[PDB]
DNA sequence: CCACCTGCA
């Protein structure tokens, strides 16, 4: 992972904001500098013109010597093919979408855009005057990498195209197109409502709502009224999308605990985990931070979280080496943090910390068993999904684009 | 002093909930006695104020749209639709066979829509949110309403220590960037569809009306305040918010910034 | 495929 200057974290952010998002880091750089001296007549044709206005005069502050609030962009280039290649160990998936490096015949790592490489690949095997566009062909993949199947239909037909693609997606992503396809038979048809808990404790739960279509006259024409309503239904393809959006969410949530944390509080715990604390201890503590801990034993997601309910009599049940293992990852000074689900904000002064910080969740992620753990919860039974490739997660501490 | 200006911002969102606020146009501020009326032409009178107001906010509505709004009201979906057409008879409203919707007669002022324009939503807090400790409360002195987006309550753990660390995040506005979108948005928002930017041109529109008076009444006791954070039932964090969000449009997140500014180096 | 509450001729 190669880091950058406070300074050149602007650079980036208003080179993303002309916008130039999907070139590699120093050819962002390089547009910069060489621009830098006549920014403000670029306003007027920059794909987010008052993002640009704003990081341009952040620029000339930083310049002046004068304080600035104003927060950087690094987004997830396809967040949810990222958690779902780190679930599934799916290296070759995890290359479309910089959850590892990918090099060209020169050896640069690129800054890889997932819609664009299967777009390539799909026009190159389809070859012969393939009708397809590259922005409905876009919609087609994330839609269905969140479990959808009428959008694709819709883009590519029913018949050899729809083949190409789903032929395409399995070349390109393995194991991530399989585990998609099994999400789609994991339904209950008895079941009104899913439920499972995320390994810092957030309670996921998922109604069934059904559509009622009461029929009606007005005027002796027919008009039918839908209504949702709970009930139960015989497949569901709910499961892939609502499972991976809680992914997203715990990622947001660990993310803002790991960076924007109380010093005080981290103090604390440092002389708690080495025997210095003054005797302090609540019961009410003792089930949170037990089942914290459980769920770090069952999927290796340590959440930060923990410390919120680690006492004398509490860090008893914990191994205090990896609590001191955390902190000791944990950014030297903390910060403030924005989130867009899957866009992230920070004083650019933090952009290093703020990409070390998501590269830390998502090997996490790869290397610990959530998926097994999270899809237990939904089928209502012990299952185990390996790992395609156990050793993504080394790769994933190095990767250099994860956020760009 | 700005304890007390909370108050008085919570107090204006409180006066200004979207349907509550538009039924009082038709009770007890309209010339028209609507209550005298419905009873003549036999129309429940809830279901009648609720049917105007209805029609007041949608402007034109297609028929499963009409009676979905108020199908609460009977026990079943082809009363509403009766009731309906015995209201368009009556000239509650038109309805259009050959465009297939129901158009509006009665309107509310230009007046009270910009009191709703202004204070319907959730605006930031000028003090420090409450720390959140169940599942009930957004963080603002006066509501206590689930804080799960939708009909999704639930008392388990949710995580609230996510919101109570995102709502803490002192931010104020850039008034530079804030006065460059008002002078140069709408000459600067190129075609980005065809019908969806036509819709974006408009969502700004609305914006531009209250957004300035928002800004400066909700800073009224200094350039500092903080947006209250709702998870929805899959653990998504939403920052709560129309007029100032970083989340959301492209003209809203470019004039927040962080209270807190740093010497960059 | 998921969500959310935007706008209301």
């Amino acid at each position: 992972m190669q880091t950058f200057t406070a300074r050149e974290y602007l650079k980036i952010d208003i080179a993303n904001n002309y916008g130039l998002d999907k070139e590699d880091w120093d050819d962002r750089i390089a547009w910069f500098d060489k621009n830098e001296n006549n920014l403000l007549n670029l306003v007027r044709e920059a794909e987010e013109p008052a993002l640009f206005y704003a990081g341009v005069k952040a620029w000339m502050d930083v310049k002046e010597g004068k304080p600035i609030g104003y927060p950087v962009a690094l987004d997830a280039t396809s967040s949810g093919l990222q958690i779902l290649a780190c679930l599934t160990g799916d290296r070759r998936a995890a290359e479309l979408c910089n959850v590892v490096n990918y090099r060209d015949e020169s050896g640069k790592v690129k800054r890889r855009d997932a819609y664009t490489v299967i777009y390539n690949k799909m026009l190159n095997t389809l070859g012969k005057g393939a009708r397809i566009k590259r922005n409905d062909c876009k919609q087609a993949i994330m839609t269905a990498l969140y479990g959808s199947e009428a959008k694709p239909k819709e883009v590519f037909g029913e018949g050899i195209m729809l083949n190409v693609f789903e032929s395409t997606m399995n070349v390109e992503a393995p194991a991530v197109w399989e585990l998609n396809k099994f999400w789609l038979q994991c339904g209950n048809p008895e079941a009104f409502v899913y439920h499972w808990v995320m390994p810092d404790g957030f309670n996921v739960y998922i109604k069934v709502m059904v559509n009622e279509v009461e029929t009606v006259h007005f005027l002796d024409k027919p008009y039918d009224c839908v209504r949702k309503v709970q009930g139960t239904e015989e497949k569901t393809r709910m499961l892939s999308a609502n499972t991976t959006h809680s992914i997203d969410g715990l990622v947001v949530r660990e993310l803002v605990r790991r960076c924007d944390y109380d010093k005080n509080q981290i103090e604390y715990i440092k002389a708690l985990c080495n025997g210095e604390a003054e005797y302090k201890a609540s019961e009410k503590n003792y089930g949170k931070a037990m089942e914290l801990w459980g769920y770090y034993e069952k999927t290796g997601f340590l959440t930060a979280r923990i410390f919120d309910y680690l006492d004398s009599e509490t860090i008893k049940l914990v191994n205090t080496q990896d609590i001191l293992d955390l902190i000791e990852s944990m950014p030297k000074k903390p910060f403030h943090v924005l989130t867009v689900h899957d866009c992230f904000r920070c004083l650019p002064n933090y952009g290093n910390d703020i990409r070390r910080q998501y590269n830390n969740l998502l090997a996490t992620i790869a290397k610990g068993d959530l998926l097994s753990f999270i899809m237990s919860q939904v089928i209502g039974q012990e299952v185990t999904i390996g790992k395609l490739d156990p050793t993504l997660w080394e790769d994933v501490l190095e990767t250099e684009y994860a956020l760009s | 002093s700005t304890i007390e200006h909370q108050m008085h911002l919570e107090k204006l969102y409180n006066k200004n909930q979207l349907l509550p606020r538009m039924r009082q146009e038709f009770e007890e501020n309209s010339g028209i006695d609507f209550k005298a009326f419905f009873a003549h032409i036999g129309i429940d009178y809830k279901f009648g104020i609720d049917a105007m107001v209805q029609m007041a906010l949608h402007k034109r509505a297609d028929l499963p749209t009409l009676v979905g709004t108020l199908r609460h009201h009977c026990k079943s979906a082809q009363e509403v639709a009766d009731n309906l057409f015995k209201m368009a008879s009556e000239d509650c409203f038109n309805f259009d066979p050959t465009i297939d919707k129901f158009i509006v007669i009665y309107t509310i002022s230009d007046d009270v829509q910009h009191e709703l324009d202004s204070f319907q939503y959730p605006l930031p807090m000028v003090v420090r949110p409450k720390l959140l400790t169940k599942n009930y409360g957004t963080g603002y002195f006066t509501c206590n309403k689930s804080v799960i987006l939708k009909k999704n309550h639930t008392d388990d753990d949710i995580c609230l220590d996510h919101l109570n660390r995102m709502n803490k995040i002192p931010l104020s506005i850039n008034w530079d960037v804030a006065h460059m979108v008002k002078n140069e948005w709408a000459n600067l928002d190129k075609p980005k569809t065809r019908q969806e930017f036509e819709k974006r041109v408009r969502a700004f529109q609305k914006y531009d009306r209250t957004a300035h008076e928002v800004m400066g009444l909700l800073t009224q006791e200094g350039n500092k305040f903080y947006l209250t954070h709702r998870p929805d039932k899959r653990g998504r964090t939403y920052s709560q918010g129309y007029h100032v969000n970083y989340q959301g449009t492209s003209w809203n997140k470019a004039v927040l910034e962080f209270a807190e500014k740093e010497v960059i180096d």
